[PDB]
């Protein structure tokens, strides 16, 4: 419940909520870290291989 | 039910005086009453020709040279419609026999190369002289001689020269014969082949096409480079036909995640 999350330096880091795994947020180019949108969320799989 | 879109009427008289009455409605089982002899019906234009001609019931007399090229012409007509009898251009008696009972008769005997047996002079002017002398002998009405485009009487090419020679000889011996000159042909400017056969059947049967030379050329004129890039007198308007255009004829991630693959 904090206003500004810190990131081991004087930086702003994203507070990863449920709202970061969307079709808009899919395929935004970025380093392997500082990134959201895991490929394996229970909301992202959407009952795959059914 | 099928109608005679072939004919203009039901009772027709020919020129020689024979009375011909169409029976029933147009269709495969009926008989239009005309007897037609198509020289060269094994070939590429004659196939479409007596497809249209034996469709309604004109008794088509097919003179054949080889017994195997003629077989698919059996299924285009009813019982007794298409009739096969062998002939050779050389033997007079077979030409005499093939045009005994015909009302109309056409030749499309045309060969683009010399054989060891026939040169250009032998199949175009001289064979036509032969069979059209037989047509004059029997007084057959409506003789039609299909020729080539660029048929000049005197030309560097021997093919075109002899096509002009055949035209002049058949016009000399028979005055009532009609000679039609089509364009290049593309079945499957150039003209589509069903359009040439439709034009020829509309030549076949009406009056006031007699002793008239016809030019059958398509709508728009082409060059060979344009054609390969696409792959990669009286006209049609006499007989109420519009030929088809060559260009229109020319053709003639997530889901995979939610399917199953190893079962
Ligand atoms: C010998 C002695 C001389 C010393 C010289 C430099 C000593 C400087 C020193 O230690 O304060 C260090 C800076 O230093 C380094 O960032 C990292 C400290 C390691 C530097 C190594 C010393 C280098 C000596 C080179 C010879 C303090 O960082 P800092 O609070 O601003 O960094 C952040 C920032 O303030 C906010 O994110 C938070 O306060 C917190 O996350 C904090 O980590
Ligand atoms: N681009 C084109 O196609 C053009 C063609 N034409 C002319 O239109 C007519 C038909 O067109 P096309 O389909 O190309 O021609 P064909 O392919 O139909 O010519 C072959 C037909 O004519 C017969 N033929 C040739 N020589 C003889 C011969 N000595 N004795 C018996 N039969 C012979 C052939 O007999 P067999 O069945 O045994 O082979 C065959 O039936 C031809 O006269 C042609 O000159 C006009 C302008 C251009």
């Amino acid at each position: 419940q904090d206003p500004i999350p810190s990131g081991a330096l004087g930086q702003k880091v994203p507070h990863v909520d449920e709202s970061h795994q969307d079709l808009l947020f899919r395929t935004s180019h970025m380093v392997e870290d500082l990134e959201t949108y895991d490929e394996d969320s229970p909301i992202n799989t959407s009952d795959a291989n059914t | 039910m099928n109608s005679f879109e072939n004919l203009a009427q039901d009772v027709n008289i020919t020129r020689s005086g024979k009375t011909l009455i169409a029976k029933g409605t147009g269709g495969r089982s009926s008989r239009t009453g005309y007897t037609a002899t198509v020289f060269g019906a094994n070939g590429f234009l004659g196939s479409y020709l007596t497809a249209k001609l034996a469709k309604h019931g004109t008794t088509v007399v097919v003179p054949y040279r080889e017994e195997m090229a003629k077989r698919h012409l059996k299924v285009t007509g009813d019982l007794g419609v298409v009739n096969f009898l062998e002939m050779d251009l050389r033997n007079l008696e077979s030409i005499d026999e093939a045009v005994r009972h015909s009302d109309i008769v056409v030749n499309l005997i045309g060969r683009e190369y010399e054989t060891k047996n026939f040169n250009y002079y032998d199949v175009h002017v001289e064979g036509a002289r032969r069979i059209a002398e037989a047509v004059k002998k029997h007084n057959i009405a409506r003789y039609i001689h299909v020729s080539a485009f660029n048929a000049e009487i005197d030309s560097p090419s021997e093919f075109n020269h002899t096509k002009g020679l055949g035209e002049q000889v058949t016009k000399d011996i028979v005055p009532w014969a009609t000679i039609v000159r089509p364009a290049p042909m593309f079945g499957r400017n150039p003209v589509h082949v069903i359009d040439v056969a439709a034009a020829l059947e509309r030549i076949c049967f009406d009056d006031s096409t007699v002793a008239q030379t016809f030019e059958l050329y398509g709508p728009q004129k082409f060059t060979q480079k344009q054609i390969i890039d696409m792959v990669s007198a009286k006209t049609f308007n006499d007989l109420d036909l519009t030929p088809m255009e060559l260009p229109d004829l020319m053709f003639k991630e997530n889901k995979e995640k939610t399917f199953v693959h190893i079962l």
